[PDB]
This record gives structure tokens, C-alpha cells and sequence, in this order.
RNA sequence: AUGAGGUGGCAAGAAAUGGGCUACAUUUUCUACCCCAGAAAAUUUAGC
């Protein structure tokens, strides 16, 4: 039987926010 | 001032130094990489002031550690293929119609592309409820869109500006073709 | 976009003008670069011109 | 290096998808590059050590320039802000600048 | 010029950069090798430049800087080698050794080393006459009853380049479902490409694209070209051929089929007949093509 | 960061909708570039990401194209291709993967994504009109 | 008046040589086929 999953959705910047949450601050650099 | 690669440890978190796509920074990349055709009794040029290394689309922001760390955080966004569809044998059984559409990624100010409106519907006639006369009429109506070898009817729509409109038009064309294949005019009798 | 033949109601129904405007609308219904408004504006210009002549 | 080394030893200063087979707007990108180069050579007079590198990803526009350490850093920041804002409002795209200072011209050979 | 402290510093910089690259690529720094360095640098800094040298490179400093500056005396100034003052201590040391071996023996598909390679190994420039003298001594050593040690010593100076044999690699024999033996081969002439299957036993039937050869090739010249391989080895009417040719024109297709059939037939003839076919031009791809 | 670390991170809001998800039988990603090394690096990145997301990927190399022209002085334009065919991925997986790899598309490289969605027959065509 | 107009004319002739374009066939031409058919009728340019 074909159980089609549900279409989960996210905000436009959601992927960028996840990728950003993946990385920490650079301790040896001056601010961006 | 001294480059900050002197302060970078041998066990640092490299992805935090290059989070996103960035140009080559010889003061940030702690590698003694050289590039350039050497002169006679010369060496390839050093990185500081090297325009050739600056011209490379470097992948310092995508290292295997960084890629794995990215793809572990992105798993939250994914859904699962219905396991009942194990192969194309069942993908062509439970879902007879196939809709092909294309997106184009160039570089510039305008994202528009005239070729993205095209839609291609593919359906096997054996998967439609057609009798002998209905199938004969449908084949004669469509013409070259029907390929005898594959038993596939391929309707390509690009008339409308948008892509949803071309998809709706392809569906409408299929509907009307089926209905006019199942219909026998008075005139048909003279074959 | 694809059925623009309702805008030919005020034209002649069976003369050569019907033929010409059927050709025009068949061309316009195959136009992916125009909006519906521009197509109907073309049809209305044709109406005006043929009304004058 | 001479022009017959452009894919053998040198590279391309500008990098964009326009000239690939099937892509469009190569002319517009070329004119954009021309204006960027003249504008930048007129806005950083005697600072640029070498040619610009013009990179393009999506609608982004990165100018990687190599300048000298002869002009004051405050003026460098003022000009970076000015040029970024002006070029973003002129091309209606997010332009960005990545100055790299060098103590002096990086001479390769003597011709 | 490159001082020794300068290269020392480049050595620590290379080692630290190697450890950093191992960190970046996730590999274990202890076992991270130079091939790994090359692969990682190729990934991180992709470059399509045709010149391999122009591409980005991260080598050991010793591989970059030549530094062919060997010290030949210590702090007291005494030279290390007893032939130092000749100026050719390595070359004359080698000549002394060879003469010693010649004296000892007197009491009891490969090539001589080229001059510049001998220079590379001796790390000293030498003239043509002294090279000839050394080679003459080596020949004299070979003429005498050289033992295992002397044979190895001369082999240090003997390179294996000379001679190359043109033997015409044969295709293997395959067997079809019916149990018949056949061999397949390919040929090309201009833009025509052909693949022929030659059976061991037959009655001389050639089928081109499923069509008889005399129907597929109306022109007698093409039929003579197809006849040439089998006639040359006197086995007309003894093999069946099933070929497929595409592209080109009439003569190009005939020539490609001729080549494919000859190469497939080489399986069922003796090596002498293979060499005769080669010397007749029947096994060489014709490279002549339009500008 | 050795001690100063973010105590918590705000994960983006991904909501599980009620609508059914789109299904893609195939998803062909053709990338074009002037540089073979850049395409090899992008292929490595894309394939590793596909493995880490569980997507099934195959890679092949379409033949190159060369456009030569003259103003004598002869100029050339090379176009090299890499094709990444993904199989049996849903709508959300395809969107997230495509966003990732398109945002990380290198300069000078263009993309053409062909998506082959699977659809059922419309209700209005199942049986003839009586 | 090197500006703007009007009224008439103007529309050449002969060679020797330099060059260019067209058609120029029987090993040809038309039809069927793509090759076993039937009807019609002196310097100069390259060489490899
Ligand atoms: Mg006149």
C-alpha cells in the first residue's frame, strides 16, 4: 500500500538558519 | 600586522573559519599552497598576493567534515519515500502519469528563463481504459506523440506563459483526447 | 490564453473577416510572451480598425 | 603571460555562466564587467595592485580586488561602503567587495 | 638564493600546513601522505589549467627548491673524499672501482646509460670522452668472466629500453550457445566503424547488417576488399562472417569490414600467418583522414 | 571556542503539514562549466551530500561541447558537463537537497534540474462519459 | 553662399592589354534507383 508522506514546510531562511546553527564563532577573527 | 593563521591551532574547527563561500584569503587559509608557472630556476609563486589562487572557486567552505555536519542538521527537513514503491515496476503501476519540468540556475540579476514553462506529460496507453476502437482512434489522433515501441503517449505543452498553466493544459488535452477517442461519430462508419 | 474565440463575437460570423480573425486568434493563443490583456487589446484594435473600414 | 595562455597558465578574471552553451545575457554581463572595472579603477586611483576578479553566484556580485597599503584604512572603509552601496543600487543586486592589501606590486618577472 | 635557515622555516611551515590539511579533510594526521595532500589540494582548489605545473601545488620544500649545494669538507677544511682535488671525485672513484674489479678478474633488449643520466647519478658534469672511457671500461668488464657481483654492478649502468616486438595481440576464442567457436573484432576506416564475428567453421557466408555481401556491396571493388583477407591465407569458403558496419560511405565501410575480419581471423591461423597478414598491411588501422 | 559556547540554539521551524507530499521518480541535475576540476569538486560535494541525506545518486559525464569562432584569430568556448541522477526522493527531500546544492553552486557553473513527478490519473478520465 | 531653389544640358568614342562573373556534353543529360535499367542527344594554379 502506498502511504504518501505529508509535505512538511519551512520558512525561506530556515535552511540558512540550520546551516548557521551548525557553525560556531571564529575565536581568532575580528567581527564579520 | 601578522596573519591570524599563526594563531590557528592544529585541531581547530575549520568550518567556523570558512562558514560560507568566500574568496581565498591568504591570511586566513593556513596552508603553504603555491600556484603559478615557475620561472627558470624558480618556484611557483607564494599565496600572499597571488591572483591565480584568488581566481579559483575554492571549496574551503565545503570540507567533508563541514558537509557531514551540514547534512546531519538538514535531515530534519526531509520526508521518506513510500516503501511500497520499491522499483519502477510499481512506480509505473500506481502512478501512471509522469510530469517532467525543468528549472534553470544561471548567474545574474534576473531569475527568469523562458524554457522553464515547458511541461511534458508521459502516460502509457496500456494504463488507460481503452477498447480496440478507442485505442485505434487515440493513436490516429495523436500521431507521432505516440511511440509504438514504448506504448507511451508524450504530450508536451509550452503554449501558456507559466508552468502551472501548461500543466493544466496538458491534463485538459489528455482528458479531451480520451473522451474523443471513446466517441464514435456518425461519420466513422466509412473506414 | 488558449481559447480567445469569445472575443470574436462582435465580428462577422461567416465572412472572410471571420477567417482572418480566426487566424489571428490561433496565433495569439500560441503566444507565451503576452498576457491576456495584451491579446484582448490586439483583438479590440482589430475590432476598431475593421469597424472604421 | 600572453593571451594564448588564458586556459593554460592564466585564468579568467571574470567568472559567470553567460558564455556557457545554452545560457543567455552574455552581452549584458560583459557590459556590467566593463562598467565595474572602469568604476573601480576610478574610485581607487593608484591603490589597485592588479586586475579585479569578478565572481557571480545567483544574483550576488563579488569584487575581489588587490590594493596597496599606501592609502589610509579609514579611507578604504569609506570607499568600500560607498562603492558597495552605489553598485548595489546601480545593478539592483547585492554587490560585495573583498579588498586584499599587499605591501607592494607582486612582480613576477621583468620584460 | 635560499639560505638554510630559510628552508628550515619552510620545512616547519610545510609540516604545520600538512597537519592543518589533515585536520581540514578529516584524515588522521599521522598517516596523511603526499598523495593525500595532492588529492585534497585538488579538491579544495580546483583548477582546470592544462599545465599541471600551473595548477595549485603543496609540496615538501625539498621538492620545490633545488639546492644542489653539497658540502665536500668539514669545519677543519679537510675534504671528505680522498679524490676531492681531482674535481671529479665521484667519477674517478667509480673508475678506480671498475679498474680494481678488472684487476681482480684478471688475477682470477637493454641499453648503456646515456651521458646526462650518468651525470645525474654522479651529480657531476662530465665530458663526452670520459663518458666513452667509462663505457669502454664497462665493456671490458663484461668481456671478462664477470661474477654475480660484477654483473649486478654493470646492471646498475644498464637500462632496459632497447628492443620492442610487434606481435599482434590475438583475440580470444568465444563459444556461442550452439557450441560453435567464434571470435569478434573491431575495425575503423574514415568515419566507418565495423565489428565482425568470424566463426571457425563455415561455408564462406558473409552477412553485412543482416544482408548478403554481394547485395550489400554492389561494387566489385568492395567485394575484392572483403575477399583479400581470406584469400591471402587460402581459407576462402571455410569461415562464416556476421558483421555490422555503421557510418562512412561505401569504400570506408568495405575497408573497415576488411580490417575487422582480418583481426578476427587472426585467431584461427598460425602465428606465422598472423605475421604475414601484418606484413601485408591487413592488420593496421589506416589513419589517413580528412583535414 | 573552548568554553564560551551557545547554551542553546534556535532550530528553524519545520512543520509537518496535512497535505500529501509530491513524489519524484527521477531528478536529473545537469551542471555545466568551463572547468573540469570545478565540476569534479562539485560532483564530490553533491555525491557526499546525497549519501549523507540517504538519497540514491548516480553520476555520469555527458560529452563536452566546443564552440569555435573567428573574428586569423581563432577563439574557443569549452562546455563540460556532469549529470547527477537522483532516484526515488520525495518532495521535501528534493527541495532541501536542491536548495543546499544550488546555494553552494560555484561561480561560472550553471545548473539544469529536470524533475519527473509521479501523478495518478485524474478522476474525470477513469471511465467514459455516459 | 562651401546655404536654399529654378530653367536647359550632361547619358562619351576607339583599341592593346590587366582582372572578374556565366554556360561550355557523351567518362554527357533526363527518369527510376542510389551503381546489372530505359530513353535523349603563353604564362599561371596546385603537387609534398
Ligand atoms: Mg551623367
Amino acid at each position: 500500500e502506498v502511504v504518501i508522506p505529508k509535505k512538511k514546510t519551512w520558512d525561506k531562511v530556515a535552511v540558512l538558519q540550520a546551516l548557521a546553527s551548525t557553525v560556531n564563532r571564529d575565536t581568532t577573527a575580528v567581527p564579520y | 600586522l601578522p596573519p591570524r593563521t599563526e594563531k590557528m591551532a592544529v585541531d581547530q574547527d575549520w568550518p567556523s573559519v570558512y562558514p560560507v563561500a568566500a574568496p581565498f584569503k591568504p591570511s586566513a587559509v593556513p596552508l603553504p599552497v603555491r600556484m603559478g608557472y615557475p620561472v627558470k630556476k624558480g618556484v611557483p609563486m607564494a599565496k600572499e598576493g597571488n591572483l591565480e589562487l584568488l581566481k579559483i572557486p575554492n571549496f574551503l567552505h565545503l570540507t567533508p567534515v563541514a558537509i557531514k555536519k551540514h547534512c546531519e542538521a538538514l535531515k530534519d527537513f526531509c520526508t521518506e519515500w513510500p516503501a511500497a514503491l520499491d522499483s519502477d515496476e510499481k512506480c509505473e503501476k500506481h502512478f501512471p502519469i509522469e510530469i517532467d519540468s525543468t528549472d534553470y540556475v544561471s548567474s545574474g540579476p534576473s531569475v527568469r528563463n523562458p524554457r522553464a514553462r515547458v511541461v511534458v506529460l508521459r502516460v502509457k496507453l496500456s494504463s488507460l481504459n481503452l477498447d480496440d476502437h478507442a485505442k485505434k482512434k487515440l493513436i490516429k489522433l495523436v500521431g507521432e506523440r505516440y511511440c509504438k515501441t514504448t506504448d507511451v503517449l508524450t504530450i508536451k505543452t509550452d503554449r501558456c506563459p507559466l508552468r502551472r498553466q501548461n500543466y493544466d493544459y496538458a491534463v485538459y488535452l489528455l482528458t479531451v483526447l480520451y473522451h474523443e477517442s471513446w466517441n464514435t461519430e456518425e461519420w466513422e462508419k466509412s473506414k | 490564453h488558449i481559447f480567445l474565440e469569445k472575443h470574436l463575437e462582435s465580428f462577422p460570423k461567416q465572412g472572410p473577416i471571420r477567417h482572418f480573425m480566426e487566424l489571428v486568434t490561433c496565433g495569439l493563443s500560441k503566444n507565451p510572451y503576452l498576457s491576456v490583456k495584451q491579446k484582448v487589446e490586439h483583438i479590440e484594435w482589430f475590432r476598431n480598425y475593421f469597424n472604421e473600414k | 603571460h600572453a593571451p594564448h595562455y588564458i586556459a593554460h597558465r592564466k585564468g579568467w578574471l571574470s567568472l559567470h555562466t553567460g558564455n556557457l552553451d545554452g545560457e543567455d545575457h552574455a552581452a549584458e554581463r560583459t557590459v556590467e564587467d566593463v562598467f565595474l572595472r572602469k568604476f573601480m579603477w576610478g574610485t581607487f586611483p593608484g591603490c589597485l595592485a592588479d586586475q579585479l576578479v569578478l565572481k557571480r553566484r545567483g544574483n550576488q556580485l563579488e569584487i575581489c580586488a588587490v590594493v596597496l597599503r599606501q592609502l589610509s584604512p579609514h579611507k578604504y572603509y569609506f570607499l568600500v561602503g560607498y562603492s558597495e552601496t552605489l553598485l548595489s543600487y546601480f545593478y539592483k543586486c547585492p554587490v560585495r567587495l573583498h579588498l586584499q592589501t599587499v605591501p607592494s606590486k607582486v612582480v613576477y618577472k621583468y620584460l | 638564493t635560499y639560505t638554510e635557515d630559510f628552508i628550515k622555516k619552510q620545512i616547519e611551515e610545510f609540516n604545520i600546513g600538512k597537519r592543518h590539511l589533515a585536520n581540514m579533510m578529516g584524515e588522521d594526521p599521522e598517516t596523511f601522505t603526499q598523495e593525500d595532500i595532492d588529492r585534497a589540494i585538488a579538491y579544495l582548489f580546483p583548477s582546470g589549467l592544462f599545465e599541471k605545473r600551473a595548477r595549485p601545488v603543496m609540496k615538501h620544500p625539498e621538492q620545490i627548491f633545488p639546492r644542489q649545494r653539497a658540502i665536500q669538507w668539514g669545519e677543519d677544511g679537510r675534504p671528505f673524499h680522498y679524490l676531492f682535488y681531482t674535481g671529479k671525485q665521484s667519477y674517478y672513484s667509480l673508475m678506480h672501482d671498475v679498474y680494481g674489479m678488472l684487476l681482480n678478474l684478471e688475477k682470477h633488449g637493454s641499453r648503456w646509460l646515456i651521458k646526462e643520466e650518468l651525470e645525474e647519478m654522479l651529480v657531476e658534469k662530465l665530458s663526452d670522452l670520459d663518458y666513452m672511457q667509462f663505457i669502454r671500461l664497462l665493456e671490458k668488464l663484461l668481456t671478462s668472466q664477470c661474477g654475480a657481483a660484477e654483473e649486478e654492478f654493470v646492471q646498475r649502468f644498464r637500462r632496459s629500453v632497447t628492443l620492442e616486438s610487434k606481435k599482434q595481440l590475438i583475440e580470444p576464442v568465444q563459444y556461442d550457445e550452439q557450441g560453435m567457436a567464434f571470435s569478434k573484432s573491431e575495425g575503423k576506416r574514415k568515419t566507418a566503424k565495423a565489428e565482425a564475428i568470424v566463426y571457425k567453421h563455415g561455408s564462406g557466408r558473409i552477412k553485412v547488417n543482416g544482408i548478403d555481401y554481394q547485395l550489400y556491396f554492389p561494387i566489385t571493388q568492395d567485394r575484392e576488399q572483403l575477399m583479400f583477407p581470406f584469400h591471402f591465407v587460402d581459407r576462402l569458403g571455410k569461415h562464416d562472417v556476421t558483421c555490422t558496419v555503421s557510418g562512412g560511405g561505401r569504400s570506408a565501410q568495405a575497408g573497415a569490414i576488411r580490417l575487422a575480419m582480418a583481426k578476427a581471423l587472426c585467431s584461427f591461423v598460425t602465428e606465422d600467418e598472423v605475421e604475414w597478414m601484418r606484413q601485408a598491411g591487413l592488420l593496421t588501422t589506416d589513419p589517413r583522414v580528412r583535414e | 571556542l573552548h568554553v564560551d559556547v551557545p547554551k542553546d540554539l534556535t532550530k528553524p521551524v519545520v512543520t509537518i503539514s496535512d497535505e500529501p507530499d509530491i513524489l519524484y521518480k527521477r531528478l536529473s541535475v545537469l551542471v555545466k562549466g568551463h572547468d573540469k576540476a570545478v565540476l569534479d569538486s562539485y560532483e564530490y560535494f553533491a555525491v557526499l551530500a546525497a549519501k549523507e541525506l540517504g538519497i540514491s545518486i548516480k553520476v555520469h559525464e555527458p560529452p563536452r561541447k566546443i564552440e569555435r569562432f573567428t573574428l586569423r584569430v581563432q577563439y574557443e568556448m569549452r562546455t563540460l558537463y556532469r549529470c547527477l541522477e537522483l532516484e526515488h526522493l520525495t518532495g521535501s527531500t528534493a527541495d532541501v537537497y536542491l536548495e543546499y546544492i544550488q546555494r553552494n553552486l560555484p561561480e561560472g557553473v550553471a545548473m539544469e534540474v529536470t524533475k519527473t513527478q509521479l501523478e495518478q490519473l485524474p478522476e474525470h478520465i477513469k471511465e467514459p462519459i455516459w
